[PDB]
């Protein structure tokens, strides 16, 4: 592949500008769930009529690094131009060449993003950019570190823009650079702490485990779901081993940020040698459409024990992950466990597809209510994961609604 | 309920009814889906099966995990609940299993999705026996493929297994690999001269339809714990998501016709025998090969004194299934049943031929259900103790084999489904009653199938060989509302619309004019989608 | 707890397998005592027979008790531990599934149906020998 194609894969610029599996790639039309509403990715194919085919190199650079459209309109920060801002000029030119010469034009306009007032006018974003402190000198190599560290920092910060999801946002929905890579809620999902904190972050992960997770999304203690599965299956599985090694090298040097109430790492929680009762289920025969099953152990056995075993250790070949020692069940924040139960897992790497079915209201296999999901999550947390974490029906409902509403979104009421 | 209006009302939320409802709501029609049974949860059925006694697992009890509701009971044969009365010389061959509820009997089927051979649609024209379908295989092929795509059917994509149904497109998925038992059976019966080929199954050899890949839970009958196979509740859920309205526990019992014999309304009961009226532009009965004729006969009017759509006196007649001979033995060499699904391959060698003018074509198959429960119960019955008990259990689960041979039955007018004059249920509705005779066609086929099964058992060095002296039921209820071109000799036409009532469609296996040789639910689904096309053309 | 301890010891002797679930054993003992009021004294008599005659395994005890009236209850205990049921009806209560001792001698090869073996395509591998008893 070209240098521009490699940069487009590394930056994952096609994971948002392609509307799902269908929706010919780089044509836009993909809806991003922002706190203020839905923002649609635009047509980036070099169509002179509906795409960016009339863009010059300077116009493309402005749109990519500064968030200013060709017209002069401000782009919404759903486009990570705050991360792409420090891309070198050579990388911007390579991306421009790849867009102009290697992606086929698509003549189909994308849906226009309509946001509630006062966010409808994309002219106040200048003051937002001033407050966000985006600029932004182009990246140059730090000569105190080695080349691997610099390349890993460039990949993490400018191309793969990990902090877009792993660094929490402040009140104005701008990056909080004090809590760099300390974990953030990005809707129904939470990107966990990936600092070098031994307990809060990924500091206690083995280097091979981190490499394997970044390359494949699968590890004996961690499985990638939600936005992480998409990031890995669209960008990170195609990166060279040197790229993943550099990312790991940089990540091992990220200063630690501690989480409140953490004593052991997310993957270091042992399992209670406890389970359900087959005898107690005998009263529940002749009781189709389980509503009288309120026991967490019984619900887990009925809905979950088939794949993850009754002891919560999964299958021997590792296809079904062990819930014991798993970073999702071991988090003090049970957001990811709720999201996994609600939406399942779907991750295609090397053309092979992981899938855990969804168990939310829209499920085909077994729809569960907020109370049933909370009960199952509580049983899993007590017996296989973080025993200090708890889940309630309101928490499940909030995850279903798209996470907690940020205070800024209250302005559009 | 006041009037419960809709464009189309479908009676029965089975695979046929739910697929029809989904296609209709996907095309802008207002749909009312009625089911006499309750809503069911898969995980609760899984728990019920797990807490079902091991003797009920060794002997294939497929109905106990699904509780039977008194207002709309279904069949149970551990201890027989007498919902379906069967008479005749071959009554044992019509002791069939049905499940009532949203999702229907496909809640607990094996999910063997089969396309019929082209000759199977013109049997009488080809061999001079039975009846010809009102349509050809070429007319049902697009709907065959549509049902396969919706249901997620895997099959032997690159393979010339035998003369089989010609395809225009490959299967949506490729067949998952065989387990040890299927491989061993294939080599043995290939040495025997039989062609063991993969069964096309509505099962996930890869993640499909947002549902997991099959991990080989080997409990397809009676419940998949993880949804790696198709159940009609999927189509019901998708239809409801698109605006279809579903009323469970809606036991339809009455129909009203106008001066043109078009249906104007239907009446159903709730569990408390309260009557509700439903008016629609189009009425579809998708209940069963048993429940559809029962509803048609029970709803007799003054305009239709002998039953709805019974001007030909054929409603309930020509009842068909695939009569079966079962065998079980202990193989000399280990077979290790249980790898993959419960039905992974079958001998398709004798599905067609020139012999079909004399005796029935057949399907010989090997059961892949795990024999661990059966081995444990049998070894406990021998009074063994200690290490001998464990050794016996292990040997018997490694060596136990279940084998079957299913036959094709011709449509016989005296194979009938009259309403019973001796038994009723809570709502006072009479029980179905079937008089069944297999016929000399199947008896001559069985004289050969028995020798074939004996040859299979001998080739495997089988001991403790046990054949059923009777015929067994295979749950593919066809006939009862026969299709054809002549209104004097059939109940519905090629579009599944009844001849008597232009308002009424019957999306059921009872419409099928021949039973074929293999499982018939895929043909049912294809015919339901064809009827969906007809209904859409009628209402637009 | 004396009755439970005696039942669990006699069960470990009768089934020949030391690792038996205590919750399953407690439920089985409660069901056995509900069905038969004199179950505990029969358990004590069987244990007295074992200790007095110094039987090494259940094979010798079964061989030397083929006609004594305590044979049916010993066979019933073995059957309850292996099958997971005590009665013989289609509505009999199930006290153990996937932990019943009759699914264990084939666990390394054969699926306990509603629970998965390792992976969506594990059955492409060759099975183990019938002559090698796994575990437990
Ligand atoms: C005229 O009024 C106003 C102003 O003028 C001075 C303002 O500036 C402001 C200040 C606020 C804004 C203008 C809001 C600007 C931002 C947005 C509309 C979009 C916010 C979204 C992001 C920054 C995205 C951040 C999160 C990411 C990338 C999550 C990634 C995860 C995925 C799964 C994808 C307000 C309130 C205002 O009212
Ligand atoms: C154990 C088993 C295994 C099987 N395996 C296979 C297989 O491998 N391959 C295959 O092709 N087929 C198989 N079958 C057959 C298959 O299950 C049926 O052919 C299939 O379900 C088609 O049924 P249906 O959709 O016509 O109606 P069903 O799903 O049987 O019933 C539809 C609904 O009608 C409702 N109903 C009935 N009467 C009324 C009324 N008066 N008012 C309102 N609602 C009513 C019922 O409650 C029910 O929910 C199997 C069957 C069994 C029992
Ligand atoms: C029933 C109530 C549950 C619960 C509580 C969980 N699962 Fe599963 N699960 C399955 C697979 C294949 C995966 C991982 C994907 C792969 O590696 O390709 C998972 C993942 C999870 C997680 C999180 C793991 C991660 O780190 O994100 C959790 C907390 C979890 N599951 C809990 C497989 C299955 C099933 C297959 C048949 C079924 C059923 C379930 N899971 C059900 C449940
Ligand atoms: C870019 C270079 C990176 C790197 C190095 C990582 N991520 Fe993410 N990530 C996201 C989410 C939602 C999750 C958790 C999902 C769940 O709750 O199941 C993760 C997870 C990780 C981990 C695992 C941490 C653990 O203990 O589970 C690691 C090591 C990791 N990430 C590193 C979300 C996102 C994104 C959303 C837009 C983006 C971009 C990234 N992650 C990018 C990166
Ligand atoms: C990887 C290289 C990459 C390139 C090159 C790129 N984007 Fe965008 N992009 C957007 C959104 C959303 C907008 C429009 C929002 C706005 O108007 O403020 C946009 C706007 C643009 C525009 C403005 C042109 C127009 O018609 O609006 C260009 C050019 C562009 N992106 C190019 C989401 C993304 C995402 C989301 C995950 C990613 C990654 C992303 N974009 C990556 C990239
Ligand atoms: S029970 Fe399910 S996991 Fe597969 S073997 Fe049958 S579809």
């Amino acid at each position: 592949i070209s240098r521009g194609h490699y940069l487009a894969i590394a930056a994952d610029c096609a994971a948002c500008h392609t509307n799902g599996r269908d929706g010919q790639f780089l044509a836009g039309g993909y809806a991003i769930s922002s706190p203020m509403g839905n923002i649609y990715s635009t047509n980036i194919t070099p169509s002179k009529t509906h795409g960016i085919g009339n863009y010059t190199l300077e116009q493309f650079s402005k749109a990519l690094r500064h968030g200013i459209r060709a017209d002069g309109a401000q782009l919404y920060p759903a486009m990570p131009y705050d991360a792409y801002n420090r891309l070198t000029d050579e990388d911007v030119k390579s991306l421009y060449a790849y867009i102009m010469t290697e992606v086929k034009p698509v003549d189909a306009p994308s849906p226009k993003t309509q946001l509630p007032f006062p966010f409808s006018i994309r002219a106040s974003l200048g003051i937002w950019k001033i407050a966000a402190r985006i600029e932004g000198k182009p990246y140059v190599f730090d000569h105190t570190h080695n080349d691997d560290w610099n390349r890993g920092r460039y990949l993490v910060d400018e191309l793969a823009h990990c902090g877009e999801c792993h660094t929490p946002r402040n009140f104005l929905l701008a990056p909080n650079q004090s809590a760099y890579l300390a974990g953030a809620d990005i809707g129904s999902w939470r990107a966990p702490n990936i600092t070098n904190a031994p307990q809060s972050g990924i500091g206690s992960w083995s280097d091979q485990d981190l490499f394997q997770y970044l390359k494949t999304g699968k590890t004996a203690h961690a499985r990638a779901a939600g936005p992480m599965a998409e990031a890995i299956e669209h960008s990170l599985q195609y990166l060279p081993d040197a790229d993943i090694s550099a990312i790991v090298t940089y990540l091992r040097s990220v200063p630690a940020k501690a989480e409140s109430g953490q004593t052991v790492a997310n993957f270091e929680h042992a399992g209670r040698p406890s389970s359900y009762s087959v005898a107690n289920a005998n009263s529940r025969r002749s009781n189709s459409t389980l509503t009288k099953t309120t026991d967490g152990a019984a619900l887990y056995e009925a809905v979950c024990a088939s794949c993850h075993q009754s002891d919560g250790k999964g299958s021997k070949d590792g296809y079904y992950p062990s819930l014991v020692g798993n970073t999702t069940t071991g988090q003090l924040n049970p957001n990811d466990l709720i999201a996994s139960i609600l939406y399942g897992v779907d991750r295609t790497t090397d053309n092979h597809e992981i899938l855990m079915p969804a168990f939310g209201p829209d499920s085909l296999v077994q729809p569960l209510t907020d109370e049933q999901i909370a009960t199952i999550a509580d049983y899993v947390l007590s017996h296989f994961g973080n025993a200090q974490a708890t889940v309630s029906a309101d928490a499940v409902k909030q995850v279903r609604a798209g996470g907690k509403q940020v205070p800024l979104a209250k302005l559009a009421s | 309920n006041e009037t419960l209006s809709a464009d189309v009302v479908i009676i029965g939320a089975g695979i046929c009814g739910s697929l029809l409802a989904h296609k209709l709501v996907r095309n802008g029609l207002s749909v009312l889906l009625l089911d006499a049974g309750p809503r069911r949860d898969r995980s609760q059925i899984v728990e019920n099966w797990r807490n079902m006694p091991p003797d009920n697992k060794s002997q294939y009890d497929y109905a106990t995990p699904y509780p039977s509701v008194p207002w709309a009971p279904h069949t149970n044969y551990f201890p027989d609940n007498n919902y379906l009365i069967v008479k005749g010389p071959d009554r044992t061959a019509y002791k069939q299993g049905i499940i009532k509820g949203v999702g229907g009997t496909t809640w607990h089927w094996a999910a063997s999705s089969w396309r019929y051979l082209p000759n199977d649609f013109k049997l009488h024209s080809t061999y001079g026996v039975g009846r010809d379908y009102a349509m050809s295989y070429d007319e049902l092929e697009p709907y065959y493929y549509e049902a396969e795509c919706e249901m997620g059917v895997m099959g032997p994509n690159g393979e010339e297994i035998t003369p089989s149904a010609p395809r225009q497109n490959p299967w949506p998925m490729t067949s998952m690999p065989y387990g040890y038992g299927d491989r061993t059976f294939t080599e043995i019966v290939s040495k025997l001269g039989f062609s063991n080929t993969p069964v096309p199954q509505a099962r996930n050899s890869r993640p499909y339809d947002g549902r997991p890949q099959c991990c080989g839970n080997n409990n397809c009958m009676p419940i998949c714990p993880i949804g790696a196979m198709y159940n009609g509740v999927y189509a019901a859920i998708k239809a409801e998501k698109l605006g279809a309205k579903i009323i469970p526990n809606a036991v339809v019992y009455a129909m009203e016709t106008d001066a043109k014999n078009r249906i104007t309304a239907i009446s159903f009961y709730d569990p408390d025998k309260q009557s509700h009226r439903v008016v629609a532009k189009t009425f579809v009965i998708a209940a069963n090969g048993i429940e559809t004729p029962k509803l048609l006969l029970l709803a007799a009017n003054d305009r239709n004194p002998h039953g709805i759509a019974n001007s030909s006196d054929l409603v309930g007649r020509n009842m068909m299934d695939h009569p079966g001979i079962g065998m079980s033995f202990q193989s000399a060499e280990p077979i290790w049943a249980g790898g993959g699904s419960v039905q992974m391959s079958s001998i398709t060698n004798f599905r067609d031929g020139d012999f079909r003018s004399e005796y029935a074509a057949t399907q010989i198959g090997y059961n892949n259900t795990a024999q661990n429960s059966r081995a444990g119960m049998k070894a406990l019955s021998m009074g063994l103790v200690g290490k001998k008990l464990d050794e016996e259990i292990r040997r018997r689960t490694a060596h136990g084999v279940d084998i079957y041979a299913n036959h094709e039955v011709l449509p016989d007018p005296n194979n009938r489904l009259v309403l019973s004059k001796d038994y009723k249920d809570a709502l006072g509705i009479p029980h179905p009653e079937v008089t069944y005779d297999v016929g000399e066609y199947v008896r001559k086929s069985a004289a050969i199938s028995r020798q074939r099964l004996m040859d299979i058992a001998k080739a495997m060095g089988g001991t403790e060989i046990e054949m059923t002296p009777y015929f067994t039921p295979n749950n593919h209820i066809t006939g009862g509302t026969i299709m054809g071109h002549d209104p004097r000799d059939s109940v519905v036409d090629k579009w599944l619309r009844t001849h008597d009532h232009s308002n009424l469609f019957l999306a059921t296996g009872a419409t099928m004019a021949a039973s074929g040789t293999v499982n018939s639910t895929l043909t049912m689904a294809a015919l339901s989608l064809r009827a969906a096309d007809a209904i859409l053309n009628d209402l637009k | 707890r004396d009755s439970i301890s005696d039942f669990m010891q006699l069960s470990a002797f009768a089934t020949g397998h030391k690792n038996l679930d205590l919750n399953i054993g407690s439920a089985l003992l409660l069901a056995f005592e509900a069905q038969k009021h004199d179950f505990s004294t029969q358990i004590k008599a069987l244990r007295e027979h074992i200790t007095k005659n110094n039987y090494q395994d259940v094979e010798a005890l079964d061989a030397a008790m083929k006609d004594d009236p305590l044979h049916p209850t010993l066979i019933q205990i073995i059957r309850a531990w292996y099958s997971g049921v005590i009665e013989d009806e289609t509505n009999a209560k199930v006290y153990a599934f996937e932990k019943a001792l009759m699914y264990q001698p084939s666990r390394d090869v054969v699926v306990i149906p509603t629970y998965a073996h390792n992976g969506p395509n594990y059955w492409v591998s060759e099975p183990a020998s019938v002559d090698v008893m796994p575990a437990f």
